[PDB]
RNA sequence: GUCUACGGCCAUACCACCCUGAACGCGCCCGAUCUCGUCUGAUCUCGGAAGCUAAGCAGGGUCGGGCCUGGUUAGUACUUGGAUGGGAGACCGCCUGGGAAUACCGGGUGCUGUAGGCU
RNA sequence: UGGAGCAGAAGGGCAAAAGCUCGCUUGAUCUUGAUUUUCAGUACGAAUACAGACCGUGAAAGCGGGGCCUCACGAUCCUU
RNA sequence: GCUGGCGCUCUCCGCAGUUUUAUCCGGUAAAGCGAAUGAUUAGAGGUCUUGGGGCCGAAACGAUCUCAACCUAUUCUCAAACUUUAAAUGGGUAAGAAGCCCGGCUCGCUGGUGUGGAGCCGGGCGUGGAAUGCGAGU
RNA sequence: GGGGCGGACUGUCCAGUGCGCCCCGGGCGGGUCGCG
RNA sequence: ACCAGGAUGGCCUAGUGGUUAAGGCGUUGGACUUAAGAUCCAAUGGACAUGUGUCCGCGUCGGUUUUCGAACCCCA
């Protein structure tokens, strides 16, 4: 009892039902897989930018 | 009128005793070129095994030698006062170097002692204009042009002025 | 035997050559693709006439050798026994295989080679024969002759060229006459005006 | 007789390989693990102290790498030395080290960092190393390109390294390849190597040729007694000459004038004579047949 | 079935262009990329390490990490009715920058350059670009000369 | 007009042979005390400047090879889409757009960045 | 110009090298996360960029957390 | 994955089984073998780079012919597991307000350098920046 | 195309080929402007 | 046909890990005997079936050929 293996057949069809869709891009994208070194830096920036806050108000 | 630096020189005298076997027989032809050069020579090793000559890979079967300055005019000299200043044509390779052999050493003038034995042994002599060591700088490599190049017919003409040597036919 | 030539008058497989992937392969029954006056000069036979196909098809090693003895036996009986000069103009690369079955049915079925096969083109040249002017019947009668031999529809051509060259027959002799081609065997070689100078004073000398 | 190996077919599958690997002027495996910075640091420029010797002359630079070239911050030769009174010998050790000195020193003049960093004032040829001092710019920092300078112990790059260290200039570097380090002890002697740095290897040879021979003397240090530079000189003259660099490291053009647009080669024949040269030749081929018959 | 090995059908992709190989030339490595860059992924042989996979070889990219010798590139890949954001890492040799956007950076310098002048000429610039139009009514000059006849030539059998 | 040091592009730069090369330069060249490394100061490393462009190198030359760029090949081959087009088929023609590659025949033969020389 | 070699199958890659010969070594070490590949966008395996140590090596730039890449392998329960 | 239902969040900028303008990607068709690899047909032109022999010599690249290989240019026919070339169709990306343009802070990363990068704030600029179509999102 | 000066270069017969500056004779080619 | 093997002196067989060509019979030469066998003293020979790959080096390992023998070819 040999059958049918392997096909694409339908496949572009059923891809465009419900259509394929491009990824949602937003604005801020998130920062996973970002260097370690250089996103611990850009904390302690974030975490000081209330430092400089008088000289951004004069 | 010949620049200077087109005047022809002896690069170098490489000598090398072909024993064929490792050993003692090898430790006597390198006791042998250390007389014979004022320096220590280095052993080289068979390529690869061949029975019908008795040889493995990586077996020192032969020892060999190069000398340079006035030290290679001098046992030169030597090979040539054996050879009784003869070549045949044919002695002489097609880039302008050349070469004999001397079927016993103690004939150059090195005095026979037992604990070596006599070995016949291969002169080459290698020849140059001031120049020839661009080819082996490092820095600024390049060939040594066209005009510049030894040809055959020009180191039979040097071998001949420079030694009176007798060209021999055939 | 072997089968009929209509199990492989088709081009359908893809191009099979003999090859370090091919191997087992036994020799074409064709081997000799030039007959009569091999060493005739290129102005001895000016005449050349073409057995040019006119369909994609499949020529067997063992057509191409019928062919050539048909063509080959009636140019001796015409022009004489050298008169003329025969190049078959394909070679059989394209290996035919069998699945030969005497049970695994189609199991594993993937031939072993089973003979050497031509393949051929719409207007690809077959044969050619190169002759003197006066032997043109006898050209056209011989690959009337060999056509028999062949599967599918060919034409007979006697083309414009001279003999077996890339040339036109009619430009040919004073452009040899101008030096622009040197006889060399069987053809001729092409001189340009792009060599170094010392080609042109040996040529002209 | 034999298969011609540079037939057309070779030079159709002939690969070239880039103009500076032909020439020989480059090594392009040291230069890509050697110019390139890391891509997280984004245009911070990578500098590099080229040290060159000549036959005639020592060429220090300090340059970093561009898309469209290499770009030289600074530049020290060694012929400008008789300007700071080093008249004779050129391309020795101290030499290498005077003009690296003066590369250390004119290019921190013109960065303003010369009063500060002003590495070892007296030469005595140890270890040094610059540091940066807090509030004040951070020192300048260039890593060393020999080439194919076989870097064995006692070569001129690193008497160079030492004067652009004594100069002020940060170079990671150890002192494995100073001279008067001993490869069997594996320790270095800054004595030694002061010695090397101030000429007393060469005076040296200067008394011990004196006595030796004379007219080999004569025929080695010519131009040293036509300067008049004798052995006991030599540590004096060099300490005058690394004062005058300190003293005044800037480097005035030669000034440009006007010449009579004179060419010295060959233009490039043009197509039109091209053709009647062949033509020409043709022609006088002919006749010396049609004339000969 | 095939094999899913990671290099397979690659043997003229990330082969080298003819009488193109040896040393990579250096300003591949001088080329700065920034976060948010749009970079080509071409997968150079060369370079064995940061190999992008088949997939990516010849896509199109945003930069959004930069380390010391490569790059993290968000690209879209299309897995079979859904498009997914790759976060894919490598090296500087495997990737170049994209024209495609520099010339709308060329058009936005010179939309903003045509917005800011002719405003105070107060005449009315065209900033979009319009497609190819119809070719405009234009009279063709045949001074002299009659248009040249042309016929189809006799069949005649080549060879 | 050009060179040196470092290059980018990596033959329009390569290869073969020949001719020219002012000035600086680059070199060849001289030597082995020191540094250093070799069977060998040939290489590498160091200390020099008697000699010379012979070589490298630079610039030209070759009805030069290669390479680069065009024409031809050729609207050919191939090809997207179409027909109740043809043909027993093999395959072919047309409509609709797209469109090559040899042989063959022309042209070209390194540009250029930074720093510093020479005229 | 590679027509050799790189352990092997084949393919790709490689010439002051990735090949051959020396010198020194143990990045074939410890520890998080992210990613690619098969993919369901799960694991294993394999791989890729990072980061934190501690080292090797080189004059240094750097390079190295196995083998130039594509292959060379293994969950729960139990045992150790 | 396709499907239906239940909705919900907005709309009354966004998106597209499409083209255009840009820009990369590819090694299939074709073509090539006077181009690498492999296969392969035929003559021709050469000499010693070797050999097989007739003939003249002890013999001699001494003379003498061939015939082979060998080399140099051509030529015939080719390749799914060859390729210098190299399509058509095709696959990415871009065609703006999440964009440009000034000013100023933060950083423990970077480090000649108020350097470089990144993150924050404040302000300015709407001709909504290809064609066509359509409400989308979750 | 011709003339003048400055040079470079080539041909196994004096003979020939570019290049630089200046002048004339223009023909031609279409663009831009003015006049009928 | 598929699987598994096997090809070595004249015959019959050995033989690896990779370097040694082995043994019996036979053949050959000399002794013993009147002579021949038996007996005694000795000697030679191998297309290692072919070519290819690995390796320094193969009869030996690994894929392809050419001759041979063995087992299986079942349910209708
Ligand atoms: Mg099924
Ligand atoms: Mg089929
Ligand atoms: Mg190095
Ligand atoms: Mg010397
Ligand atoms: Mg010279
Ligand atoms: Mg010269
Ligand atoms: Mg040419
Ligand atoms: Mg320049
Ligand atoms: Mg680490
Ligand atoms: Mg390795
Ligand atoms: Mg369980
Ligand atoms: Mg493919
Ligand atoms: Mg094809």
């Amino acid at each position: 009892a040999k059958s049918k293996n392997h096909t694409t057949h339908n496949q572009s069809r059923k891809w465009h039902r419900n259509g394929i869709k491009k990824p949602r891009s937003q604005r801020y994208e998130s920062l996973k897989g970002v260097d370690p070194k250089f996103l611990r830096n850009m904390r302690f920036a974030k975490k000081h930018n209330k430092k400089g806050l008088k000289k951004m108000q004069a | 009128k010949e620049n200077p630096m087109r005047e022809l020189r002896i690069r170098k005298l490489c000598l090398n005793i072909c024993v064929g076997e490792s050993g003692d027989r090898l430790t006597r032809a390198a006791k042998v070129l250390e007389q014979l050069t004022g320096q220590t020579p280095v052993f080289s090793k068979a390529r690869y095994t061949v029975r019908s000559f008795g040889i493995r890979r990586n077996e020192k079967i032969a020892v060999h030698c190069t000398v340079r300055g006035a030290k290679a005019e001098e046992i030169l000299e030597k090979g040539l006062k054996v050879r009784e200043y003869e070549l045949r044509k044919n002695n002489f390779s097609d880039t302008g170097n050349f070469g004999f052999g001397i079927q016993e050493h103690i004939d150059l003038g090195i005095k026979y002692d037992p604990s070596i034995g006599i070995y016949g042994l291969d002169f080459y002599v290698v020849l140059g204009r001031p120049g020839f060591s661009i080819a082996d700088k490092k820095r600024r490599t390049g060939c040594i042009g066209a005009k510049h190049r030894i040809s055959k017919e020009e180191a039979m003409r040097w071998f001949q002025q420079k030694y009176d040597g007798i060209i021999l036919p055939g | 035997g072997r089968r009929p030539a209509r199990c492989y008058r088709y081009c359908k497989n893809k191009p099979y050559p003999k090859s370090r992937f091919c191997r087992g392969v036994p020799d074409a029954k064709i081997r000799i693709f030039d007959l009569g006056r091999k060493k005739a000069k290129v102005d001895e036979f000016p005449l050349c006439g073409h057995m040019v196909s006119d369909e994609y098809e499949q020529l067997s090693s063992e057509a191409l050798e019928a062919a050539r003895i048909c063509a080959n036996k009636y140019m001796v009986k015409s022009c004489g026994k050298d008169g003329f000069h025969i190049r078959v103009r394909l070679h059989p690369f394209h290996v035919i295989r069998i699945n030969k079955m005497l049970q695994t049915g189609m199991r594993g079925a993937f031939g072993k080679p089973q003979g050497t096969v031509a393949r051929v083109h719409i207007g690809q040249v077959i044969m050619s024969i190169r002759t003197k002017l006066q032997n043109k019947e006898h050209v056209v009668e011989a690959l009337r002759r060999a056509k028999f031999k062949f599967p599918g529809r060919q034409k007979i051509h006697i083309s414009k060229k001279w003999g077996f060259t890339k040339f036109n027959a009619d430009e040919f002799e004073d452009m040899v006459a101008e030096k622009r081609l040197i006889p060399d065997g069987c053809g001729v070689k092409y001189i340009p005006n792009r060599g170094p100078l010392d080609k042109w004073r040996a040529l002209h000398s | 007789f034999v298969k011609v190996v540079k037939n057309k077919a070779y030079f159709k599958r002939y690969q070239v390989k880039f103009r500076r690997r032909r020439e020989g002027k480059t090594d392009y495996y040291a230069r890509k693990r050697l110019v390139i910075q890391d891509k997280n640091k984004y245009n911070t420029p990578k500098y590099r102290m080229i040290v060159r010797v000549t036959n005639r002359d020592i060429i220090c630079q300090i340059a970093y790498a561009r898309i469209e070239g290499d770009m030289i911050v600074c530049a020290a030769y060694a012929h400008e030395l008789p300007k700071y009174g080093v008249k004779v010998g050129l391309t020795n050790y101290a030499a290498a080290y005077c003009t690296g000195l003066l590369l250390a020193r004119r290019l921190l003049n013109r960065f303003g960092m010369d009063k500060i960093y002003e590495g070892q004032v007296e030469v005595t040829g140890d270890e040094y190393n610059v540091e940066s001092i807090d509030g004040q710019p951070g020192a300048f920092t260039c890593y060393l390109d020999a080439g194919l300078a076989r870097t064995t112990t006692g070569n001129k790059v690193f008497g160079a390294l030492k004067g652009a260290v004594d100069g002020g200039l940060s170079i990671p570097h150890s002192t494995k390849r100073f001279p008067g380090y001993d490869s069997e002890s594996k320790e270095f002697n800054a004595e030694v190597h002061r010695k090397h740095i101030m000429g007393q290897n060469v005076a040296d040879y200067m008394r011990y040729l004196m006595e030796e021979d004379e007219d080999a003397y004569k025929k080695q240090f010519s131009q040293y007694i036509k300067n008049n530079v004798t052995p006991d000189m030599m540590e004096e003259m060099y300490k005058k000459a690394h004062a005058a660099i300190r003293e005044n490291p800037v480097y005035e053009k030669k000034p440009k004038r006007e010449v009579k647009k004179k060419r010295w080669n060959r233009p490039k024949m043009s197509l039109a004579q091209k053709k009647d040269r062949v033509a020409q030749k043709k022609a006088s081929f002919l006749r010396a047949q049609e004339r000969a018959a | 079935t095939n094999t899913k090995g990671k290099r397979r059908g690659t043997r003229y992709m990330f082969s080298r262009p003819f009488r193109k190989h040896g040393v990579v030339p250096l300003a591949t490595y001088m080329r700065i990329y920034k976060k948010g860059d749009i970079v080509d992924i071409k997968g150079m042989g060369t370079v064995q390490k940061g190999m992008p996979h088949k997939c990516y070889h010849g896509k199109t990219g945003r930069v959004y990490n930069v380390t010391q010798h490569a790059v993290g590139i968000v690209v879209n890949k299309q897995v079979k009715g859904k498009i997914l954001a790759k976060r894919i890492n490598v090296r500087i040799e495997h990737i170049k920058h994209s024209k495609s956007r520099d010339s709308f950076l060329k058009r936005v310098k010179e939309n903003d350059q045509k917005k800011k002048e002719a405003k105070e000429k107060g005449t009315w610039v065209q900033l979009k670009r319009q497609p190819a139009p119809p070719r405009e009514a234009h009279f063709v000059r045949t001074n002299g000369k009659e248009p040249e006849l042309l016929e189809p030539i006799p069949y005649e059998f080549m060879a």
